[PDB]
Protein backbone atom coordinates (compact mmCIF):
# COMPACT_ATOMS: atom_id res chain seq x y z
CA UNK A 1 0.00 0.00 0.00
CA UNK A 2 2.97 2.24 0.71
CA UNK A 3 5.39 3.58 -1.89
CA UNK A 4 8.62 3.81 0.11
CA UNK A 5 10.11 1.31 2.59
CA UNK A 6 12.26 3.77 4.55
CA UNK A 7 9.14 5.63 5.70
CA UNK A 8 8.03 2.41 7.39
CA UNK A 9 11.52 2.20 8.88
CA UNK A 10 10.89 5.76 10.09
CA UNK A 11 7.52 4.55 11.42
CA UNK A 12 8.82 1.50 13.31
CA UNK A 13 11.93 3.00 14.92
CA UNK A 14 11.20 6.67 15.63
CA UNK A 15 9.50 8.06 18.75
CA UNK A 16 5.94 9.15 18.00
CA UNK A 17 6.13 11.96 20.51
CA UNK A 18 8.44 14.82 19.64
CA UNK A 19 11.89 14.42 21.20
CA UNK A 20 14.96 16.68 20.91
CA UNK A 21 17.28 13.68 20.47
CA UNK A 22 16.12 13.17 16.86
CA UNK A 23 13.76 16.01 15.85
CA UNK A 24 15.31 19.05 17.50
CA UNK A 25 13.65 21.60 15.19
CA UNK A 26 10.20 20.54 16.40
CA UNK A 27 11.13 20.10 20.07
CA UNK A 28 12.72 23.56 20.29
CA UNK A 29 9.71 24.84 18.31
CA UNK A 30 7.48 24.39 21.38
CA UNK A 31 9.90 25.24 24.21
CA UNK A 32 10.15 28.91 23.21
CA UNK A 33 6.29 29.02 22.94
CA UNK A 34 6.08 29.77 19.21
CA UNK A 35 3.49 27.46 17.65
CA UNK A 36 0.23 28.07 15.80
CA UNK A 37 -1.98 25.42 17.44
CA UNK A 38 -1.82 25.48 21.28
CA UNK A 39 1.10 27.91 21.86
CA UNK A 40 0.97 28.20 25.66
CA UNK A 41 1.51 24.53 26.45
CA UNK A 42 5.07 24.28 27.81
CA UNK A 43 5.00 26.64 30.80
CA UNK A 44 2.20 24.62 32.35
CA UNK A 45 4.20 21.44 32.41
CA UNK A 46 5.98 21.06 35.78
CA UNK A 47 9.68 20.63 36.56
CA UNK A 48 9.44 16.94 35.63
CA UNK A 49 8.83 17.36 31.90
CA UNK A 50 10.46 20.73 31.46
CA UNK A 51 14.02 19.82 32.48
CA UNK A 52 13.66 16.45 30.78
CA UNK A 53 13.18 18.35 27.52
CA UNK A 54 14.75 21.78 27.97
CA UNK A 55 18.14 20.32 28.90
CA UNK A 56 18.12 17.84 26.01
CA UNK A 57 17.28 20.50 23.42
CA UNK A 58 19.99 23.11 23.99
CA UNK A 59 22.50 20.24 23.91
CA UNK A 60 21.26 17.20 21.98
CA UNK A 61 22.03 13.58 22.61
CA UNK A 62 24.22 11.55 20.26
CA UNK A 63 22.30 8.42 19.29
CA UNK A 64 23.20 5.63 16.86
CA UNK A 65 21.23 5.15 13.60
CA UNK A 66 22.77 1.69 13.00
CA UNK A 67 19.59 -0.03 14.18
CA UNK A 68 17.46 2.29 12.03
CA UNK A 69 19.35 2.30 8.72
CA UNK A 70 19.12 -1.48 8.46
CA UNK A 71 15.31 -1.45 8.70
CA UNK A 72 15.37 0.81 5.66
CA UNK A 73 17.21 -2.03 3.91
CA UNK A 74 15.56 -5.12 5.42
CA UNK A 75 12.16 -3.65 4.60
CA UNK A 76 13.32 -2.73 1.08
CA UNK A 77 14.32 -6.36 0.47
CA UNK A 78 11.04 -7.84 1.74
CA UNK A 79 8.90 -5.39 -0.24
CA UNK A 80 10.36 -6.88 -3.43
CA UNK A 81 9.92 -10.46 -2.09
CA UNK A 82 13.64 -11.19 -1.99
CA UNK A 83 13.18 -12.52 1.54
CA UNK A 84 10.21 -14.38 2.97
CA UNK A 85 8.15 -12.34 5.40
CA UNK A 86 8.56 -15.14 7.99
CA UNK A 87 12.31 -14.51 7.87
CA UNK A 88 13.07 -10.79 8.29
CA UNK A 89 13.43 -11.23 12.04
CA UNK A 90 16.45 -13.44 11.29
CA UNK A 91 18.21 -11.29 8.71
CA UNK A 92 17.92 -8.14 10.83
CA UNK A 93 19.25 -10.38 13.59
CA UNK A 94 22.11 -11.13 11.17
CA UNK A 95 22.69 -7.80 9.41
CA UNK A 96 22.91 -5.94 12.72
CA UNK A 97 25.50 -8.49 13.81
CA UNK A 98 27.26 -7.96 10.47
CA UNK A 99 27.50 -4.16 10.41
CA UNK A 100 28.53 -4.08 14.07
CA UNK A 101 31.26 -6.65 13.45
CA UNK A 102 32.90 -4.86 10.52
CA UNK A 103 31.82 -1.36 11.48
CA UNK A 104 33.75 1.71 10.37
CA UNK A 105 33.25 5.25 9.17
CA UNK A 106 32.80 3.72 5.71
CA UNK A 107 30.01 1.19 6.33
CA UNK A 108 27.92 3.72 8.27
CA UNK A 109 28.21 5.89 5.15
CA UNK A 110 27.84 2.92 2.79
CA UNK A 111 24.49 1.87 4.23
CA UNK A 112 23.38 5.49 3.86
CA UNK A 113 24.14 5.37 0.14
CA UNK A 114 22.05 2.20 -0.04
CA UNK A 115 19.02 3.70 1.74
CA UNK A 116 18.75 6.22 -1.13
CA UNK A 117 18.78 4.03 -4.24
CA UNK A 118 16.05 1.88 -2.65
CA UNK A 119 14.12 5.15 -2.63
CA UNK A 120 14.89 7.06 -5.85
CA UNK A 121 16.61 4.40 -7.98
CA UNK A 122 13.96 1.79 -7.16
CA UNK A 123 11.85 3.79 -9.62
CA UNK A 124 12.66 1.02 -12.09
CA UNK A 125 10.24 -1.09 -10.05
CA UNK A 126 7.70 1.68 -10.62
CA UNK A 127 8.80 1.67 -14.28
CA UNK A 128 8.32 -1.93 -15.43
CA UNK A 129 5.00 -2.26 -13.71
CA UNK A 130 3.91 0.13 -16.50
CA UNK A 131 6.08 -0.99 -19.44
CA UNK A 132 5.77 -4.61 -18.09
CA UNK A 133 8.97 -5.99 -19.64
CA UNK A 134 9.03 -8.31 -16.64
CA UNK A 135 7.50 -10.87 -18.97
CA UNK A 136 5.91 -9.08 -21.86
CA UNK A 137 8.46 -7.23 -23.99
CA UNK A 138 11.83 -8.97 -23.60
CA UNK A 139 10.14 -12.33 -23.13
CA UNK A 140 8.20 -11.85 -26.38
CA UNK A 141 11.14 -10.40 -28.32
CA UNK A 142 12.57 -13.90 -28.07
CA UNK A 143 9.34 -15.16 -29.63
CA UNK A 144 9.55 -12.70 -32.50
CA UNK A 145 13.16 -13.87 -32.95
CA UNK A 146 11.77 -17.40 -33.34
CA UNK A 147 9.04 -17.10 -35.98
CA UNK A 148 10.11 -17.22 -39.65
CA UNK A 149 9.75 -13.89 -41.42
CA UNK A 150 9.38 -15.54 -44.86
CA UNK A 151 5.66 -16.26 -45.29
CA UNK A 152 4.70 -17.08 -48.92
CA UNK A 153 1.14 -15.71 -49.01
CA UNK A 154 0.52 -12.43 -47.22
CA UNK A 155 3.98 -11.04 -46.52
CA UNK A 156 2.70 -7.67 -45.28
CA UNK A 157 -0.19 -8.63 -42.98
CA UNK A 158 2.03 -11.13 -41.15
CA UNK A 159 4.26 -8.35 -39.81
CA UNK A 160 1.26 -6.17 -39.00
CA UNK A 161 -0.43 -8.84 -36.88
CA UNK A 162 2.59 -9.26 -34.62
CA UNK A 163 2.99 -5.48 -34.73
CA UNK A 164 -0.48 -5.43 -33.18
CA UNK A 165 0.47 -8.25 -30.79
CA UNK A 166 3.47 -6.44 -29.31
CA UNK A 167 1.07 -3.56 -28.62
CA UNK A 168 -1.25 -6.01 -26.81
CA UNK A 169 1.35 -7.03 -24.22
CA UNK A 170 2.47 -3.39 -23.89
CA UNK A 171 -0.82 -1.59 -23.20
CA UNK A 172 -1.75 -4.21 -20.57
CA UNK A 173 0.33 -4.31 -17.35
CA UNK A 174 -1.16 -7.61 -16.16
CA UNK A 175 -0.52 -9.78 -19.23
CA UNK A 176 2.77 -11.62 -19.62
CA UNK A 177 4.45 -14.32 -21.71
CA UNK A 178 6.95 -16.92 -20.55
CA UNK A 179 9.06 -19.98 -21.36
CA UNK A 180 7.56 -23.19 -19.96
CA UNK A 181 8.82 -26.25 -21.78
CA UNK A 182 9.81 -26.04 -25.45
CA UNK A 183 6.97 -23.60 -26.24
CA UNK A 184 5.86 -20.09 -25.26
CA UNK A 185 2.48 -19.19 -23.74
CA UNK A 186 0.50 -15.99 -23.12
CA UNK A 187 -2.01 -15.37 -20.34
CA UNK A 188 -4.23 -12.32 -20.40
CA UNK A 189 -4.07 -11.89 -16.60
CA UNK A 190 -2.20 -13.08 -13.57
CA UNK A 191 -4.54 -15.37 -11.63
CA UNK A 192 -6.10 -15.59 -15.05
CA UNK A 193 -7.71 -17.90 -17.56
CA UNK A 194 -7.48 -17.93 -21.39
CA UNK A 195 -3.93 -19.20 -21.77
CA UNK A 196 -3.18 -19.35 -25.48
CA UNK A 197 -0.69 -21.90 -26.78
CA UNK A 198 1.28 -19.26 -28.62
CA UNK A 199 3.62 -21.68 -30.41
CA UNK A 200 0.74 -23.92 -31.51
CA UNK A 201 -1.18 -20.86 -32.77
CA UNK A 202 1.31 -19.22 -35.14
CA UNK A 203 2.17 -22.67 -36.47
CA UNK A 204 -1.54 -23.03 -37.22
CA UNK A 205 -1.62 -19.55 -38.74
CA UNK A 206 1.45 -20.32 -40.88
CA UNK A 207 0.34 -21.15 -44.40
CA UNK A 208 -2.96 -19.36 -43.77
CA UNK A 209 -2.34 -15.59 -44.16
CA UNK A 210 -3.44 -15.56 -47.80
CA UNK A 211 -6.67 -17.40 -48.60
CA UNK A 212 -9.12 -14.82 -50.03
CA UNK A 213 -12.02 -16.93 -48.81
CA UNK A 214 -15.66 -16.35 -49.84
CA UNK A 215 -18.40 -15.28 -47.43
CA UNK A 216 -20.37 -18.53 -47.68
CA UNK A 217 -18.13 -20.79 -45.60
CA UNK A 218 -18.47 -21.18 -41.82
CA UNK A 219 -18.09 -24.80 -40.62
CA UNK A 220 -14.89 -25.74 -42.46
CA UNK A 221 -12.29 -24.53 -39.94
CA UNK A 222 -12.89 -27.33 -37.46
CA UNK A 223 -10.19 -29.16 -39.44
CA UNK A 224 -8.33 -25.94 -40.37
CA UNK A 225 -8.27 -23.69 -37.29
CA UNK A 226 -7.83 -24.52 -33.60
CA UNK A 227 -10.02 -22.97 -30.86
CA UNK A 228 -7.06 -21.37 -29.06
CA UNK A 229 -6.09 -19.72 -32.34
CA UNK A 230 -9.78 -18.80 -32.42
CA UNK A 231 -9.22 -17.41 -28.90
CA UNK A 232 -5.92 -15.69 -29.70
CA UNK A 233 -7.78 -13.85 -32.45
CA UNK A 234 -10.34 -12.95 -29.78
CA UNK A 235 -7.58 -11.46 -27.61
CA UNK A 236 -6.15 -9.49 -30.55
CA UNK A 237 -9.60 -8.17 -31.57
CA UNK A 238 -9.95 -4.97 -29.43
CA UNK A 239 -6.42 -3.77 -30.32
CA UNK A 240 -6.90 -4.24 -34.08
CA UNK A 241 -8.28 -1.37 -36.14
CA UNK A 242 -9.87 -1.73 -39.58
CA UNK A 243 -6.59 -1.03 -41.44
CA UNK A 244 -4.62 -4.08 -40.29
CA UNK A 245 -6.17 -6.87 -42.39
CA UNK A 246 -8.50 -5.00 -44.68
CA UNK A 247 -11.61 -6.76 -45.97
CA UNK A 248 -11.20 -9.95 -47.94
CA UNK A 249 -8.73 -12.26 -46.22
CA UNK A 250 -10.26 -15.04 -44.14
CA UNK A 251 -8.94 -13.20 -41.09
CA UNK A 252 -11.18 -10.38 -42.30
CA UNK A 253 -13.98 -12.92 -41.88
CA UNK A 254 -12.58 -13.60 -38.39
CA UNK A 255 -10.98 -10.52 -36.80
CA UNK A 256 -13.63 -8.07 -38.01
CA UNK A 257 -16.44 -10.44 -37.01
CA UNK A 258 -14.87 -11.00 -33.58
CA UNK A 259 -14.99 -7.25 -32.98
CA UNK A 260 -18.69 -7.31 -33.85
CA UNK A 261 -19.16 -10.17 -31.37
CA UNK A 262 -17.41 -8.10 -28.71
CA UNK A 263 -19.45 -5.17 -30.03
CA UNK A 264 -22.63 -7.06 -29.16
CA UNK A 265 -21.75 -7.71 -25.52
CA UNK A 266 -20.30 -4.26 -24.78
CA UNK A 267 -23.78 -2.78 -25.28
CA UNK A 268 -25.90 -5.79 -24.25
CA UNK A 269 -24.25 -5.81 -20.82
CA UNK A 270 -25.80 -2.36 -20.39
CA UNK A 271 -29.08 -3.97 -21.45
CA UNK A 272 -28.48 -6.77 -18.94
CA UNK A 273 -27.86 -4.19 -16.20
CA UNK A 274 -31.30 -2.73 -16.92
CA UNK A 275 -33.20 -6.03 -16.80
CA UNK A 276 -31.72 -7.25 -13.51
CA UNK A 277 -32.58 -3.92 -11.84
CA UNK A 278 -36.23 -3.82 -12.99
CA UNK A 279 -37.03 -7.24 -11.54
CA UNK A 280 -36.99 -5.69 -8.06
CA UNK A 281 -38.55 -2.43 -9.30
CA UNK A 282 -41.88 -4.09 -10.15
CA UNK A 283 -41.56 -7.38 -8.27
CA UNK A 284 -40.34 -10.46 -10.13
CA UNK A 285 -39.28 -13.99 -9.23
CA UNK A 286 -35.48 -13.83 -8.95
CA UNK A 287 -35.19 -17.48 -10.00
CA UNK A 288 -37.04 -16.59 -13.21
CA UNK A 289 -35.19 -13.29 -13.55
CA UNK A 290 -32.24 -14.87 -15.40
CA UNK A 291 -33.60 -17.83 -17.40
CA UNK A 292 -35.61 -15.79 -19.90
CA UNK A 293 -33.14 -12.89 -19.66
CA UNK A 294 -30.16 -14.78 -21.06
CA UNK A 295 -32.21 -16.45 -23.82
CA UNK A 296 -33.12 -13.02 -25.21
CA UNK A 297 -29.42 -12.03 -25.24
CA UNK A 298 -27.67 -15.17 -26.53
CA UNK B 1 11.60 7.97 66.88
CA UNK B 2 10.74 7.16 70.47
CA UNK B 3 8.79 3.95 71.02
CA UNK B 4 7.20 1.79 73.74
CA UNK B 5 9.07 -0.67 75.96
CA UNK B 6 9.23 -4.31 74.89
CA UNK B 7 10.67 -7.68 75.85
CA UNK B 8 12.66 -8.80 72.79
CA UNK B 9 15.48 -6.93 71.07
CA UNK B 10 13.78 -5.32 68.07
CA UNK B 11 14.71 -3.67 64.77
CA UNK B 12 13.38 -0.38 63.38
CA UNK B 13 12.30 -1.20 59.84
CA UNK B 14 12.36 1.74 57.41
CA UNK B 15 11.07 1.30 53.85
CA UNK B 16 12.21 4.26 51.76
CA UNK B 17 9.97 4.39 48.68
CA UNK B 18 12.78 5.35 46.33
CA UNK B 19 12.50 4.90 42.56
CA UNK B 20 13.61 1.51 41.28
CA UNK B 21 13.62 1.41 37.48
CA UNK B 22 15.26 -1.13 35.19
CA UNK B 23 15.79 -0.31 31.50
CA UNK B 24 16.60 -3.48 29.58
CA UNK B 25 16.96 -4.00 25.88
CA UNK B 26 18.70 -6.39 23.53
CA UNK B 27 20.38 -5.26 20.29
CA UNK B 28 21.29 -8.81 19.31
CA UNK B 29 20.47 -12.48 19.72
CA UNK B 30 21.63 -13.20 23.24
CA UNK B 31 23.09 -9.83 24.21
CA UNK B 32 20.72 -8.50 26.88
CA UNK B 33 21.83 -5.40 28.78
CA UNK B 34 20.30 -3.98 31.96
CA UNK B 35 20.40 -0.39 33.17
CA UNK B 36 19.34 0.19 36.77
CA UNK B 37 18.38 3.20 38.83
CA UNK B 38 17.55 3.89 42.47
CA UNK B 39 17.99 7.46 43.31
CA UNK B 40 19.10 7.76 46.63
CA UNK B 41 21.46 4.72 47.04
CA UNK B 42 22.54 5.19 43.44
CA UNK B 43 23.49 2.33 41.12
CA UNK B 44 23.67 2.08 37.34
Amino acid sequence: QQVDPAMLAALQSQPSGVTPSDDWAAAMDRILALTTRNPEAFRQQPQANRFSAILEAVVPSRTNPTHEKVLAIVNALTESKAIRKDEAGLIYNALLERVARYNSTNVQANLDRLTTDVREAVAQRERFMHDTNLGSQVALNAFLSTLPANVPRGQEDYVSFISALRLLVAEVPQSEVYQSGPDYFFQTSRQGLQTVNLTQAFKNLQGMWGVRAPVGDRATISSLLTPNTRLLLLLIAPFTNSSTISRDSYLGHLITLYREAIGQTQVDEQTFQEITSVSRALGQQDTGSLEATLNFLL
Amino acid sequence: FEVDPMDEPTLLYVLFEVFDVVRIHQPHRGVIEAVYLRTPFSAG
